[PDB]
């Protein structure tokens, strides 16, 4: 049939659905996820860098590489964020998801003597989130104000921000900060009645 | 001006009450007609009769768990 | 080794300033719509907050509002958890409980009744 | 078993004492080799109510957290990056606020 | 087209004349008030109404080409024209 | 113990016998697409779209027709129940205009959402489309018939709850019209639903037209005033605008529906409003001032004056921080002699004791009722959602109504017990056409209305309530817990008012005239120049001013009911909270914050901060309007029988006759609808 796509490798893939689950730690493991030639692995957070020096340098799980270090903000649960290590195999040639949950305010294991490209984006999430890395060497702000107040992602405070309005006013040289007032952002409410899919809807 | 009183439907602090609100009220409407005197209560809260004063004042006093010879003597010193 | 266990309430420090102890959070399960007769808006808790001014700009015909934190709606699993949320970011919260549609049992062989008048006239 | 962030109970607020000493003596180089802007002795003010604000300390964890924020927003002037007086500037000088009052704000249009 | 107001600025496609008391009246002060010569609603009179032989007859601008979409208009009554919900076009019989 | 155990796609679910299959799939959390079934109308078979296949079934049936029995694995997601959605479908669609722009329901359509997800992409349709002529049925609402799907949902509205009988199916095949044959005007109440019952863009608000998609206006869920009932109804605001009122489900307030003169007058509050604070000038007429100024004008004379010559009559649009705040402003600083603008009798206990004041049965508590004995009152004028609740109670379950004092067109059937005063006085005692029907009942009620209750026989007619309820109730009738006299009153603000502290009726300014009066929403008929036989002084405050706003000296701007962030008590006692959807026109102000600026204004300040502060101020004088949304019952009904049936009053000679008696008469009334584009035209309409 023309229009969809076909899956094969699926149950190739799903071989590291019981191989890293075999090593079987209540320390890393948890819950394993696999959907469309894809590994999720949601890990606990007391444990992250022994995680990560795992699937490194192994002979059957070569990675080497972090492409992303994507967080993910959602209030639902008591654990607020939910950090996704994002690997890449250049041997194997193969993607998976180190994934961990965080609450308001704890500090996570950072990956700093793992990877040397972690730092950066570790930076962001603490611009953007304000999750907190232990171990970590020169924590900055890179994409935030050097007087900014919040974490500019978070789904508490508004898109608008704060302190958007700035005037070069009175003051010769000073630029205003504190005025609030800007254009009103139309917030439509599209929603679309009827749950459109199966196999996803749970009983109360 | 007029006086309150708070009555709760549970068990504790309103065995005594609905005794003074059954017997004793239906006798202070004869003995004070000139003063209002409404207890209109039904929510799940502490008993108390706070009552006002002639003019720009309020006292409330406790009526958790008090007795009904009690009640209608407390009521009786804050009418005067 | 060091855990340090400490009970407490939860407290905001990552805050903005001065309007989070004016405004009122009001965490309640939006209503179905009157024309539309599909229950996917419902099942699902969305703290919205009480929105403040809003006045015709002198720009141009647009109703801009002062307010910032006024367009944004969340969404939440559970009321104990909206509750929560709602005392982590410290704004007073006034919840209201979910309005369940009452089951009616409404059967076809009512429409065609000989000693009730509960007979279905013209179809 | 239990994440402390960096300090359990007691030794938070001696990292505040550790905060206060050191930002208490970056305020003559903020104007020096910064910019004069207003004072040194109001300076030192606008030191004491930010910490005025921060009057209700609870757990271990809110206060190493704003700490580890004071180690960097306040760390910012040590080592001088682009500010130039338009950032860098807490204190609000250019809006006038309204009073808290219930004949005042009715007034002008408030809620 | 539209009456023109005694104030001196000229009225939109809707009756829109500014109050004597209004301050929103200095930005037509200098520069012109930019107000189009044919208006919308003379133009709709303007057009004349077409006969149709059938009971039903379908509206359209030009096919394709000009934006319409195919809608059905029910010509049973036989006072006030039948008219589609874009076009401003009438239809008798 | 009456559970049958079935299967919904192999899962186990448990349900009552005599259910639908649709009603077995909302348990488990499943939804069938439909057009015909409604939760408060009845099941009808009409466009079979609800198709649901079952397995060893040569036929798919219906969700709406088959009853659920033992053993049975409905398949929603099969094979030929997908082919079943997509054909059918196909067949709405094909005759069924492209109307999209020019129809005034956008996103909320319900043919819209379905055919996206359970359609087809592509319809094979080339040639046909019919088109039908369009009947004008009313002022208030817009009728194109050409995108009607012929659903018989309307009809059976108007048939079975509204009890109109107009509408109706005329023709076979594609040649067939919904609506009136004869080309009838159709209006009457519940008439601002069927917009809403109407699932496709055939019947839709003509006062709101064309104004903002359902998409672009944002939501905002509030309670309905100037009606008896309190239905909640979501206000939708198209930035800084109330541009449509929708009624929201909720089981207390009547049903899913709102008031036809509450939902279709949403212009009425935006065409006609203070904006700023006018004060009387040295030449007569009223001029605006600065809020200072004017504030400063009207606290000099109420500083100034002391003791029982400074009395407020409230009453309309009143809402319970106004209550709590008006009564703080006047009983501390002077002698407390507040007045309401509705008149309700006091003189047996009526303020004191919540059993007297408001009505003891429930709203919803109508349907599990006997036999309703409903006093001198119209229940089509006054509350069209308790009307329609009172023909649900029967219409789905057997139970004779009787309405005596002065017969009125009703929706239900008859039983009139005569049109007298004296009727009701020998229904107290062994009455003939009555009183037997009474004695043998499972849980009789009796409704007094609040259009009889304000006329010269006050005492009179709930005198004749308490005694014929006491007599009936205590003695055999009342087996536990069961309401015998109930209270609907007219006003908004008449409920809300006696639970505060408030003294019904204009008898106590009418007693002693006072010298300055700070009259907050006046309304109706009560204070006037030749009423008052002094200086004037009379301060308005209130939204939409149009009587009572000129005989006024100093008046001042408030907010109505999308304004103003306040609670507002129900018939049956119930305090539901309203919440802010459009800030204040011009310089006006909330309610709360009026009275305590004018409190800061002079020298006696109230303790009142924020809208916290005077939440907690009301909860302190009454703790029923603290908690929103929870109703609960007054205790001891014989004590406040014994206590009003000691007084002496004469019975009246003329018949209880409500003053509003007429379908046009529910159109403009209690000024607040009066000054509105969309209720003149249907008035005027209504007659002609
Ligand atoms: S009823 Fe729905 S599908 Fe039909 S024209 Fe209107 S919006 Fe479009
Ligand atoms: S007008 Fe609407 S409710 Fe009535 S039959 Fe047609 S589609 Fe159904
Ligand atoms: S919705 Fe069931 S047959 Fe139409
Ligand atoms: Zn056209």
């Amino acid at each position: 049939t023309v229009r969809p796509r076909n899956d094969v490798a699926h149950k190739q893939l799903s071989a590291f659905g019981e191989y890293v689950a075999e090593i079987l730690p209540k320390y890393v493991q948890q819950v394993q996820v696999s959907c469309f030639n894809e590994l999720e692995i949601c890990i606990h957070p007391d444990g992250v860098i022994p995680v990560l020096t795992f699937l490194r340098d192994h002979s059957n799980a070569q990675f080497k590489s972090l492409a992303d270090l994507t967080a993910v903000d959602i209030p639902t649960r008591q654990n607020r964020f939910e950090i996704v290590y994002n690997l890449l195999s250049l041997r194997f040639n193969s993607r998976i998801r180190v994934k961990t949950y965080t609450d308001e305010l704890t500090p996570i294991e950072s990956s700093v003597p793992v990877y040397k490209a972690a730092n950066w984006y570790e930076r962001e999430i603490w611009d953007m989130f304000g999750v907190f890395f232990a171990n970590h060497p020169d924590l900055r702000r890179i994409l935030t104000d050097y007087g900014f107040e919040g974490h500019p992602f978070r789904k508490d405070f508004p898109l608008s921000g704060y302190v958007e309005l700035r005037y070069d006013d009175e003051v010769k040289r000073v630029v205003a900060e504190p005025v609030e007032l800007a254009q009103e952002f139309r917030k439509f409410d599209l929603n679309s009645p009827w749950e459109a899919f199966p196999a996803y809807r749970q009983p109360p | 001006r007029e006086i309150r009183i708070h009555l709760c439907q549970r068990s504790p602090g309103s065995q005594g009450v609905r005794d003074f609100i059954e017997k004793r009220y239906v006798e202070l409407k004869k003995a004070n007609p000139d003063l209002p005197i409404l207890i209109r209560e039904c929510s799940d809260v502490q008993p108390k009769l706070w009552a006002r004063y002639a003019f720009g004042q309020e006292k409330n006093v406790s009526l958790n768990n008090f007795s009904a010879d009690q009640v209608t003597r407390a009521l009786e010193n804050v009418l005067s | 080794i060091t855990v340090d266990e400490k009970l407490d309430i939860t407290t905001i420090t990552g805050v903005p300033e001065e309007h989070i102890k004016t405004r009122k959070a009001r965490i309640f399960v939006p209503a179905r719509n009157n024309m539309q007769s599909g229950v996917n808006n419902t099942k699902k808790w969305k703290m919205e907050f009480d929105t403040r001014e809003r006045w015709e700009n002198p720009l141009m015909g647009w109703a801009s509002t002062a307010d910032p934190l006024s367009n944004l709606v969340l969404t939440f699993s559970t009321k104990e958890d909206a509750v929560a949320f709602a005392e982590k970011n410290g704004w007073s919260y006034d919840v209201e409980e979910r309005k369940v549609p009452k089951p009616k049992s409404k059967s076809y062989g009512a429409n065609f009744s000989w000693n009730k008048r509960t007979r279905v006239s013209t179809k | 078993v239990k994440p402390i962030f960096s300090r359990d109970m007691n030794e938070a607020k001696r990292r505040v004492r550790e905060l206060y000493r050191a930002w208490y003596r970056e305020v003559p180089n903020t104007v020096h080799l910064f910019q004069l802007d207003i004072s040194v002795k109001q300076g030192r003010d606008k030191v004491r109510e930010m910490f005025k604000k921060n009057a209700h300390i609870t757990d271990p964890r809110v206060v190493d957290l704003l700490v580890i924020k004071g180690k960097m927003e306040l760390e910012e002037t040590i080592k001088v990056w682009k500010q130039r007086t338009h950032v860098m500037r807490f204190f609000h000088e250019t809006e006038a606020p309204r009073p808290k009052d219930f004949l005042s704000k009715f007034y002008v249009g408030h809620d | 087209g539209v009456r023109t107001s005694p104030t001196g600025e000229k009225v939109t496609h809707t009756g829109q004349v500014y109050d004597d008391g209004d301050y929103r009246k200095v930005r037509f002060v200098g520069r012109q008030k930019e107000v189009n010569e044919n208006f919308a609603i003379d133009l709709i009179a303007e057009q004349p109404v077409s006969q149709v032989g059938s009971r039903v007859i379908s509206c359209d601008g030009g096919g394709g080409a000009l934006g319409h979409p195919r809608v059905y208009i029910n010509l049973d009554k036989e006072t006030k024209t039948g008219t589609c919900g874009y076009c401003g076009l009438q239809f008798r019989q | 113990s009456n559970l049958i155990e079935v299967f919904v796609d192999g899962q186990s679910v448990m349900v009552e016998p005599g259910t639908t299959v649709l009603q077995a799939c909302e348990k488990v959390g499943m939804q069938i697409p439909r057009f015909c079934y409604h939760e408060r109308l009845s099941v009808a078979g009409n466009c079979r779209m609800c198709l649901v296949e079952i397995e060893k079934a040569p036929k798919v049936v219906a969700a709406c027709a088959m009853p659920v029995m033992k053993g049975w694995n409905i398949l929603t997601n099969s094979e030929k129940t997908k082919k079943a959605r997509e054909g059918v479908m196909e067949f709405l669609l094909a005759n069924h205009p492209l109307d999209c722009p020019i129809c005034d329901q956008g996103g909320e359509c319900d043919l819209q959402d379905q055919s996206m997800m359970f359609g087809s992409d592509r319809s094979r349709f080339l040639e046909g489309k019919r088109a039908v002529e369009d009947k004008n049925i009313g002022p208030l609402v817009k009728t194109i018939m050409t995108r009607c799907i012929q659903c018989t949902r309307c009809i059976r509205f108007a048939s079975e709850i509204a009890g109109v009988d107009d509408l109706g199916t005329t023709g076979r095949g594609n040649d067939m019209q919904v609506g009136t044959y004869i080309e009838k005007m159709f209006m009457s109440e519940l008439s601002g639903n069927i917009i809403d019952i109407c699932p496709v863009g055939a019947l839709t608000s003509k006062p709101y037209a064309f104004t903002a998609r359902p998409w672009e206006t944002r939501k905002t869920e509030s309670i309905d005033v100037m009606d008896a009932v309190g239905s909640n109804i979501v206000v939708s605001t198209r930035t800084g605008e109330v541009m449509r009122i929708l009624p929201r489900m909720h089981e207390d307030i009547n049903e899913e529906w709102i008031s036809d003169k509450t939902r279709f007058a949403y212009d009425g509050l935006k065409r006609q409003r203070l904006t700023e604070p006018m004060v009387r000038n040295e030449k007569g007429l009223l001029t605006h001032t600065t809020w200072e100024d004017a504030l400063s004008r009207v606290a000099g004379m109420l500083q100034s004056f002391q003791g029982n010559d400074v009395a407020a009559i409230a009453g309309g649009l009143v809402d319970a921080e106004a209550l709590i705040a008006l009564k703080d402003l006047l009983n501390r600083v002077d002698s407390d002699t507040l007045c309401t603008e509705e008149v309700f009798p006091t003189a047996g206990a009526g303020t004191d004791l919540r059993s007297n004041y408001l009505l003891n049965t429930t709203i919803a508590g109508v349907e599990e009722a006997d036999v309703v004995l409903l006093v001198g009152t119209n229940p089509r004028f006054e509350a069209p959602l308790f009307n329609a609740r009172i023909r649900k109670s029967w219409l789905h379950n057997d139970l004779k109504v009787a309405l005596i004092g002065s017969p009125v067109d009703l929706t239900y059937r008859y039983d009139h017990l005569g049109d007298s005063p004296k009727i009701l006085q020998d229904i107290a005692s062994g009455s003939h056409p009555f009183s037997q029907v009474l004695q043998e009942a499972k849980k009789p009620m009796v409704i007094l209305g609040s259009s009889a209750l304000q006329r010269n026989d006050g005492a009179a007619i709930l005198a004749a309530v308490s005694n014929i309820a006491q007599k009936i109730r205590t003695s055999s009738g009342v087996t536990g817990d069961w309401k015998v006299m109930n209270i609907l009153h007219r006003i908004a603000s008449q409920v809300a008012a006696l639970d505060l502290g408030y003294k019904p009726g204009v008898e106590a300014i009418q007693k002693n005239p006072p010298k300055m009066l700070f009259l907050l929403g006046a309304d109706g008929g009560c204070i006037t120049r030749q009423d008052l036989p002094k200086d004037c002084f009379i301060v308005y405050q209130g939204h939409h001013g149009d009587v009572g706003a000129p005989i006024a000296d100093v008046i001042l701007p408030g907010a109505a009911y999308t304004e103003k962030s306040a609670t507002y008590v129900n018939t049956e006692g119930r305090a539901q909270q309203t919440k802010v959807a459009v800030t204040p026109p011009g310089l006006a102000r909330e309610d709360w914050k009026i009275i305590r600026a004018l409190s800061e204004i002079a020298g006696m300040t109230l303790p009142y901060d924020t809208l916290d502060q005077v939440r907690n101020r009301l909860e302190e004088v009454s703790p029923n309007l603290v908690r929103y949304d929870d109703v609960e019952g007054a205790n001891y009904f014989q004590q406040a029988s014994e206590l009003s049936k000691l007084v002496n009053q004469q019975l009246l000679a003329d018949p209880l006759v409500p003053p509003q008696l007429t379908i046009k008469d529910f159109y403009m009334t209690d000024s607040i609808s009066r000054a509105s584009q969309t209720m003149a035209k249907c008035v005027k309409a209504v007659t002609e």
